[PDB]
């Protein structure tokens, strides 16, 4: 980026020197080298807008103070300039609290975004009944029910109108003495605001990648954490995104041990394994316990570039930088119980450092146990979607050659992924298969604009547990013992009788 | 008694994928499609009979031809440049079908010659100012593998596993 | 959907530039225009499949022919002397056109074979005192590059980043 | 497991020379093989009758460059003839690997540099025959002393001795 | 880059001889390579184990001219046979490069002159075969001492040595 413009503001001809500043590494557009952090900053510059962040300095300059600063720093430290960070500032919706003082008879009206609702009060009315009538009128009005939500506040004589579209301007007014208006807005966002930002801010055209809400997971309670986990699961499993989410434990004071983390993960559900749970908070160099997600994601993106995109965010070869310790020491037996339940532990190995020793999802499906398989499937799907985006809104002439061309494009993209190494198989015929020609397209659906493609893939797997079976041999008989045992083992594997038996502990 | 008529020599549609671009053009002539085993000779010592040992598979060069028509400039400029990129390959799609006019009736997948390199590009077979034949664009490709997964027959499966 | 018909074998006009001389004579026959990749063989060690590696491009010899007619003496005397000057090159211009009689419809630029050397000049193909064929001037050229920069189609473009 | 890139062809290199203080811009079409040879000695451990090999006395063998003899090669002839006359002067050979189709070189990685080369043979004319048709070949034999790699994202040659 | 001036061919040279005090008008058809060979020794700088090459003992290798044995070559035979008899007599070889089409040579630059050559071998008849059809070859081997060039506007064999 820099190092090239040094001689631009010099008119004289000649040779000068400029001591070489740092150069940025441009990050390419591979569908899965981005991380989206959903956080809050009182400085609402980019409310509900995923904004690219160049570095922690840019984050501080733009958003100023924020509880996500530590997570951003960890992400950049672990990613080392690779991968992109997109921050989403949660927008706090406007709120209007109306207190109905009494049941005075008369004609009054309630205004919301210029839409007036006439309210009539007769003898026998009550504050609660008037509030309920106002709420019902607003919620059953065809215009307001979409813009705002009306509910009961802390008193039956109170009505709370919350903007259903936080960015849009919401205004309210009253025509009546009994109705007392007050403007309000939570100075901090809530779980509902986080849910709206998660469900209504990501354009499928956005680069696929990881999604993290470390601030929300560290701050919110159990119910709100479950709600946000459900929101992330729905986002990532939505047929338009197919992303991956990194779930964190609550505050360590709440999740003190591994059993509590296991219970929380068990409460969490991810049928297809789009969400992966991690637990120990990563105490950074400034000694702050920072939710794992960001650090893990940074390492993941870095690993994707170096090791490979089929490689899961784990390993001792790819540790965690920017941290010094773990907020809790997970024992081997705790991890033995936890890992099969979907808890990915982070451990302080000696001679290696801080290492993620887990690569499992929250799915109960044995086929998507490992997050590497989930990421491979997401990469395939998102690559195909980005490729087809250019094929959307294309006329289908007489030849019907567009379907053939789509099959061609699918073959090319899947061959590229094969070369990338995402599939198990020595050949593409072993790796993947496509079917999208006109033989599967129905004219009735084509009239509506629907094209169906069918794809089969064989994702690569990983090494999780390595078993060493070595025999102690007497002096002299090693060659014969090895010959006999190897013959037996090879024969059993060849004829498929190796598995027949009972698994020991 | 024949229940199903055999394929004619005109019973195949040929298409090309050159690098990261999909060509909309069709080819009217393609040469033989083969899997060749280079052979060695040996003996068991038990007899003077010569035995043949297969090895060193190769898929021989395939020559596609079509009528040189306008709109072929893009195809020329892509076939010339495909080899320049070591990442780029030429992929040939052959869909067998039963056609009367434009009423092709495909069945089964399509034979895919994958990882092919251009060895020859002949926009103009010849020029004869009083000739009458259609000018024939020609292209020679050196395929590296053959597969088929676009349909319901899969007539070129390898012994993979 | 037969719209634009393809080029016929007679759909090209051939002209020459011989050193600093621009010849107005036309040629009624030209051989195939090609870009050939001389190929080597290799293996990745992971299989016994032979792979083809392109390289050493060459544009094969092109043989032009026309009717030996009066006014060809200067053409002969220029083709003889081209090679004598190490800085003189033959340049071949092929204009594709939809010709019907003398009515031409040129479209696109002209394919130019640049820096061609004369390998053979045959004013008289043969003599037969009772023959009836027209005597044919022939000339073989070794080109070194193909381009196109007239018109609006740029038939031939080299990757040049 | 995956076939991603084609290999380098034998035509996939560009060769340039630095003759003393002169940066000669002429290119060489042919270069001989490039090696790091180990002269070997035989020894035994006394505990068996197997002959072992002991590497030593590294040598980078002669490299023969060749090109077509064209006008403008007079400077090349004179510079190569005169380089050895100066004990401070020696020839550097730059080999840039690349994936060129025509004039469309796409170099990747740095350049293999044969450093500190001495001329051993300069042949402006390989042969003369009034009936021959081949191109006259300029030939030049060089004895390199070291090999390194410079420039580019990929370092091709790095020696360990000093860490 | 752009090939502007087509390189020299192996038929692009004309060879003449000056045998002692005699200027021979006969033209030769073939000639072997022209070289400046450097004999070489090996050494080490001690502070490493690489074998370094030291040039020395310049030598211009033997050059074999050949032509078609035709009548009128008897004077050439006698002159070449008798030249070495005089310790003062020398043989000079003149090589003029040129781009000859037919008899249309266009010389450029001076001529490479092999100065102070001694005859090492004179073979008027390469062999005899009453069934043979090849032209009988006159061969002459010469050992030159110096190389220069003085008769044109290029001077492509300038050594820094002579006086």
């Amino acid at each position: 980026m820099t190092n090239f413009l040094n001689g631009v503001n010099i008119g004289t001809p000649g040779a000068y020197a400029f001591y070489q500043t740092t150069q940025s590494r441009p990050i390419n557009v591979e569908p899965f080298r981005t991380c989206y952090m959903v956080g809050f900053a009182s400085n609402g510059v980019n409310k509900n807008v995923p904004t690219r962040i160049s570095n922690l300095t840019d984050f501080t300059n733009v958003y100023g103070t924020s509880a996500s600063t530590n997570s951003v720093d960890l992400f950049f430290k672990n990613s080392q300039g690779f991968g992109n960070l997109y921050f989403v500032n949660v927008a706090i919706p406007t709120r209007y609290q109306i207190v109905v003082t009494a049941a005075t008879a008369g004609s009054y009206s309630v205004t919301v975004n210029g839409v007036t609702k006439a309210i009539t009060v007769v003898g026998g009315a009550t504050t609660t009944t008037i509030a309920a009538d106002v709420i019902s009128a607003i919620n059953n009005d065809t215009v307001l029910n979409k813009e705002v939500l009306a509910t009961v506040g802390g008193t039956s004589s109170t009505v709370v109108i919350t903007s259903k579209k936080p960015t849009n301007t919401t205004t309210a007014a009253v025509t009546g003495v009994i109705f007392t208006l007050t403007t309000t807005t939570g100075t901090s966002p809530s779980v509902a605001d986080y849910v709206y930002t998660i469900n209504n801010t990501f354009d499928p055209a956005l680069e696929a990648g990881f999604v993290i809400a470390p601030e929300a997971f560290s701050t919110f309670t159990k119910s709100d954490r479950l709600s946000i986990q459900v929101a992330l699961e729905n986002l990532c499993s939505a047929y338009r995104y197919q992303w991956a989410a990194l779930i964190d434990s609550g505050a360590m004071s709440e999740i003190s041990n591994t059993d509590r983390a296991i219970a929380e993960a068990a409460t969490y559900n991810s049928v297809q394994g789009h969400c992966s749970y991690y637990y120990p908070y990563l105490i950074n160099l400034d000694d702050q316990q920072v939710p794992p997600s960001a650090a893990v994601a940074g390492m993941a993106l870095y690993r994707f570039v170096i090791d490979g995109f089929a490689e899961p965010p784990a390993g001792v070869n790819f540790p965690l930088k920017g941290v010094k310790n773990v907020a809790y020491k997970v024992t081997w037996e705790e991890q033995n119980v936890a890992n099969p339940e979907g808890v990915n532990c982070i451990l302080n190995k000696e001679n290696y450092g801080i290492v993620v020793w887990g690569a499992r999802t929250l799915s109960a499906d044995p086929n998507i146990v490992f997050i590497s398989t989930r990421i491979i499937l997401n990469i395939v799907i998102n690559t195909l979607n980005r490729g087809y985006d250019f094929d959307i809104f294309n006329s289908v002439g007489g030849t019907a050659t567009v379907l053939d061309n789509i099959q061609r494009k699918t073959n090319t993209l899947l061959t590229t992924l094969y070369q990338a190494g995402l599939f198990y198989g020595q050949t593409t015929s072993e790796a993947f298969s496509v079917l999208g020609d006109a033989s599967v397209q129905v004219p009735s659906l084509l009239q509506q604009g629907l094209v169906n493609m069918f794809i089969w893939v064989v994702p690569s797997t990983i090494i999780e547990r390595l078993i060493i079976n070595i025999k102690q041999t007497a002096i002299g008989d090693l060659e014969a013992t090895v010959a006999l045992d190897t013959a037996a083992l090879q024969s059993s594997v060849e004829e498929g009788t190796a598995t027949e038996g009972t698994a020991p502990v | 008694a024949v229940s199903k008529r055999p394929f004619s020599i005109n019973s195949f549609a040929v298409n090309l994928n050159i690098g990261n671009f999909v060509d909309a053009r069709y080819w009217s002539k393609c040469s033989k499609i083969e899997k060749t085993y280079n052979t060695g000779e040996y003996s068991d010592g038990q007899s003077n009979i010569i035995y043949t040992l297969p090895g060193a598979i190769k898929y021989p060069e395939v020559v596609l031809s079509k009528a040189f028509s306008p709109g072929d400039e893009e195809l020329i400029n892509r076939l010339i440049a495909v080899n320049s990129d070591p990442i780029a390959w030429v992929t040939v799609f052959i869909q067998p079908m039963y056609r009367d006019g434009y009423y092709n009736v495909p069945q089964g997948g399509k034979i895919i010659l994958e990882f092919c390199t251009v060895a020859r590009a002949t926009p103009i077979n010849e020029i004869d100012t009083i000739g009458s034949n259609a000018a024939m664009f020609e292209c020679a490709l050196n395929p590296s593998r053959i597969r088929s997964d676009g349909g319901n027959i899969n007539w070129w499966s390898e012994p993979a596993a």
